[PDB]
């Protein structure tokens, strides 16, 4: 399994 | 600065003929991920190869497999022609089953 | 932070209304709790992406809209009096110290008849002589009667401002008929001031209370005044005693 | 061995018309499971592994769904990094991940792992601790507040530890038998004639996992580094690991030439020598 | 699955100390833990997120917590206690990801009264509005240590205590207050159903 989505936002670069 | 392709061409199985096996291209180390890889039976080109999903190394180099399935005679000669953007020219390794 | 409309609401057994919650913080994820006396934040429906929704612990009654990546919806198709409550809408992430991931929550009150909608009697009752001499302070007391529901907000206006020091307010609104249902509500608030400050024929208390009732959509066919939102007021002046 | 799992994020803008390209792969140990490429017509999640095939229809959406949103993130980051840098929409620029879980004793991480790099040169990573980043430049710099800001490192060290370890564990007792399992060279050695006076010895080693391997040649006690030819470790495309070393010889005196093979499927270090 | 909040109204007076309790219940391995206040105003108020692989020690001025993964507990501890810090505290327990379900505790209701320096105990009468009608008794200056509880009376309305802080003043005072329309209803006795301090000045 990949990182799940977060609660919040996925942070970008 | 890039990264030229390195690459190894041979068979999965050890080369017999009239017995069915996979002949396979492997290119690596490579940067940028863009690549043009052609099998050749003859000279000619040999449609209906697939390829391993892209992938990397530790140092950030990609790395790819194309395959295809062959039945081996003592008359044909194959080869793997790889095309990169680092390259004037297409490389054109001859397979030797005995590299 | 995260928006929520309306802040109150008042409506007839049977009938619809969506509350609208809205997140600009990019948040994947959006939340739906209700809140209820001794029961804490009981989830109802959430979702996890754009377009997505779950059931909770009480999904019965409630349907979610997950609109777009910014807006949940929550909507009572048919009101019902168990669905009286306050309702939270949430959507955390990882930095609450400096993000307001809590919407300010809407009250809602779900009657049988809107003839039980009342505004509030205000009513200022002015310092006792007694205390003035005992105690030498003034203590001026605001009364809010006969309101359904207990939507309200009271607020202490000293000459023109609005005063919150030496002010205090009911925790929670008091019943008038305990036994009642649809029991009508009373509030009770304090404003202290010093003895010479009361003394003044000059100073001016003015109590204010904000009812939240029926909007321009309600209709209304009925003797007494339409029981409106508005503020009901009371004032007094100083005096010298 | 301590298993591990990995995945491979490539994202990659394109200077043509389209949206950049997101390809995902992921690993335990030597040994691809899952692929998803934004490319494919409807694009999904898919299987590479037999073992991985049981798990039910709601693990590949929740796998779709979140590379999915990561090529929508990767698509804003290359903008970001393209202004970090100052670089026009003419130049194609590349943004690789790769993080994954290592297995200690106690079936427990070892240690977390997240770098990334931007054209091919190290950008930023997790470290150790994972909760501190390294930004190895500037532009790299801008993220790192960023991501300190956002504690990206709270969400990363939350799986790491969390899911990671508990999956790989999923996926170690579910495919046991070949994943648990190795599998030793089939090794034999090969003459061919350079001169005249000289001969080429290749030393085989086939059908092997994993691709950790040590091909050395010897005429004695010293080794033959100068001058042993050695290949990089090449896929057979059966999921099985090839490789090879050569040495020049004089054709006399083929006779004092030992290789010597290192593995995990054998017990002792595997010693061979040509056969006429 | 569960987060218990065992404790429902807890009081302490000024500059006293107070722990609220929390216990929370997961199969899961990584976890964060939520503190909240809502005031008597309504809004929910963010005091701290925990993550189940953080440390133990965690002092932030006042305000202190203690999470011990082991015993699966998470107490918030509030030293020299303000009446300002008077509120509905909540715990709660969440996962990081996208589906996972934000669980509440039951809450719990701190009041905070005030240490009262000087009481002076005593009930007023306080006039008309005119027509009001008419008259409304007002119970102030006693110590936090009274309780006002309801009447018997069908139509006899009392209000539970209140906290006055005159800033300006740096002065406080509880309250409360007690009304009827009934043609019988003395300020003199109006508050006979509470137990209160037997020197309390009653004005005639």
């Amino acid at each position: 399994l990949p990182e799940p989505l977060p609660q919040g936002q996925l942070t970008a670069y | 600065i890039q990264r030229t392709p390195k690459i190894q061409v041979y068979s999965r199985h050890p080369a017999e003929n009239g017995k069915s096996n996979f002949l396979n291209c492997y290119v690596s180390g490579f940067h940028p991920s863009d690549i043009e890889v052609d099998l050749l039976k003859n000279g000619e080109r040999i449609e209906k190869v697939e390829h391993s999903d892209l992938s990397f190394s530790k140092d950030w180099s990609f790395y790819l497999l194309y395959y295809t399935e062959f039945t081996p005679t003592e008359k044909d000669e194959y080869a793997c022609r790889v095309n990169h953007v680092t390259l004037s020219q297409p490389k054109i390794v001859k397979w030797d089953r005995d590299m | 932070g995260v928006t929520q409309t309306p802040k109150f609401q008042v409506l007839k057994t049977g009938q619809s209304m969506t509350l609208q919650c809205a997140q600009d913080m990019n948040h994947n994820s959006m939340y739906w709790y209700r809140q209820d006396p001794g029961m804490g934040l009981r989830l109802i429906y959430y979702s996890a992406s754009e377009g997505t929704t779950d059931k909770g612990e009480v999904p019965n009654g409630y349907n979610v809209s997950r609109l777009n990546k910014r807006e949940f919806s929550l909507r009572l198709e048919s009101a019902a009096p168990s669905q009286t409550s306050v309702y939270f809408c949430a959507s955390p992430g990882l930095a609450g110290e400096y993000e307001q991931y809590f919407g300010p929550g809407t009250r809602l009150t779900v009657t049988e008849d809107l003839k039980n909608v009342f505004p509030p009697e205000v009513a200022v009752f002015e310092p006792s002589e007694a205390e003035i001499s005992h105690t030498q302070k003034a203590t001026l007391v605001c009364l809010a009667t006969g309101f359904y529901p207990d939507h309200v907000e009271l607020s202490w206006w000293v000459n023109g401002k609005e005063v919150h020091s030496g002010v205090c307010t009911d925790p929670e609104p008091l019943k008038e008929q305990p036994a009642l249902n649809d029991s009508r509500y009373a509030l009770s608030s304090r404003l202290r001031v010093s003895a010479t400050f009361w003394q003044n024929p000059r100073n001016h208390f003015r109590c204010q209370v904000q009812f939240y009732g029926l909007s321009e959509n309600d209709e209304w066919t009925q003797d007494r005044a339409k029981p409106v939102t508005q503020i009901v007021s009371a004032e007094a002046w100083g005096r010298a005693d | 061995g301590s298993h591990s799992m990995r995945y491979f994020y490539t994202a990659m803008s394109r200077p043509g018309r389209g949206e950049p390209r997101f390809i995902a792969v992921g690993y335990v140990d030597d040994t691809q499971f899952v692929r998803f490429d934004s490319d494919a017509a409807s694009p999904r999640t898919e299987p590479r592994a037999p073992w991985i095939e049981q798990e039910g229809p709601e693990y590949w959406d929740r796998n779709t769904a979140i590379f999915k949103a990561n090529t929508q993130t990767y698509r804003e980051s290359l903008r970001n990094l393209r202004g970090y840098y100052n670089q026009s929409e003419a130049g194609s620029h590349i943004i690789q991940r790769m993080y994954g879980c290592d297995l200690g004793p106690d079936g427990r991480l070892l240690r977390g792992h997240d770098q990334s790099a931007y054209d091919g040169k190290d950008y930023i990573a997790l470290n150790e601790d994972l909760s501190s980043w390294t930004a190895a430049d500037t532009a790299a710099q801008i993220t790192q507040r960023k991501w300190e800001a956002a504690r990206v490192a709270e969400a990363r060290r939350a799986y790491l530890e969390g899911l990671c370890v508990e999956w790989l564990r999923r996926y170690l007792e579910n495919g046991k038998e070949t994943l648990q399992r190795a599998d030793p060279p089939k090794t034999h050695v090969t003459h061919h004639p350079v001169s005249d006076h000289e001969a080429t010895l290749r030393c085989w080693a086939l059908g092997f996992y994993p691709a950790e391997i040590t091909l050395t040649w010897q005429r004695d006690g010293e080794d033959q580094t100068q001058d042993t030819e050695l290949v990089e470790t090449r896929p057979a495309g059966d999921r099985t690991f090839q490789k090879w070393a050569a040495v020049v010889v004089p054709s006399g005196e083929e006779q004092r030439y030992t290789c010597h093979v290192q593995h995990e499927g054998l017990p002792k270090p595997l010693t061979l020598r040509w056969e006429p | 699955q569960k987060v218990t909040q065992a404790q429902t109204e807890i009081s302490v007076v000024e500059d006293e100390d107070v722990t609220l309790d929390c216990v929370y219940e997961t199969r899961d391995t990584t976890y964060y833990l939520f503190w909240y206040k809502q005031p008597p105003s309504g809004e929910l108020v963010f005091l701290i997120r925990r993550n189940s692989f953080d440390e133990q020690n965690e002092i932030s001025g006042r305000y202190s917590w203690n999470f011990q993964k082991s015993t699966s507990s998470f107490n918030f501890t509030i030293t020299a206690s303000q009446v300002v810090d008077s509120a509905v505290y909540f715990c709660a327990l969440s996962g990081f990801y996208n589906t996972d379900k934000l669980i509440f505790g039951t809450g719990t209701r701190l009041q905070v009264f005030p240490n009262i320096q000087n009481p002076d105990p005593a009930v007023y009468q306080l006039r008309d509005s005119k027509s009001s009608d008419k008259s409304v008794c007002l119970f102030t200056d006693f110590d936090s240590q009274t309780n006002v509880s309801q009447s018997k009376d069908s139509d006899v309305y009392i209000t539970d205590k209140c906290v006055l802080d005159m800033r300006s003043m740096d002065f406080k005072s509880n309250s409360a207050v007690a009304w009827s329309n009934k043609s019988d209803f003395a300020c003199a006795n109006a508050f006979n159903n509470s137990i209160i301090p037997e020197d309390t000045f009653f004005p005639s």
